[PDB]
């Protein structure tokens, strides 16, 4: 009797993959000094 | 030739500094070019 | 250092990738201890003493 909606798994996988890609594409960082 | 002495050297230094700055910017953005280029943050 | 006067700090190479991975790992490790029926809770206190209890 352990059940979950399938939308949970589907949406979690999609969002996790999107976040992983959008962070993995970064190559260099430039941070500007506060005024 | 024989003469035409150049008694001022400041313009050469200005030109070289300009070249250096321009090449620095070009090398800075060189990576992001092409289908296999990456992003900047 | 030297050329590319930007008035700021720039990092390039494996340094930034490792730093990003470490930040993500720390964020995951903060909440890893509250997963599943045997997970426990967390207590949070602000700068004035107000207390929140949650998982």
């Amino acid at each position: 009797g352990v059940f979950e909606p399938t939308i949970v798994k589907v949406k979690s996988l999609k969002f996790a993959t999107e976040a992983a890609i959008t962070i993995l594409r970064i190559d260099d960082l430039i941070k500007l000094h506060p005024e | 030739g024989k003469g035409a002495y150049q008694d001022r050297d400041k313009p050469a230094q200005i030109r070289f500094s300009n070249i250096s700055a321009a090449k620095a910017v070009a090398d800075a953005i060189r990576t992001s070019l092409g289908p296999k280029g990456m992003d900047k943050m | 250092e030297g050329p590319l006067s930007v008035f700021g700090d720039r990092s390039t190479g494996e340094t930034i990738r490792s730093q990003n991975v470490m930040a993500a790992a720390s964020i995951a490790n903060i909440v890893k201890s509250s997963l599943g029926p045997v997970g426990l809770d967390k207590m949070l206190v602000d700068d004035i003493g107000d207390v929140t209890i949650t998982n």
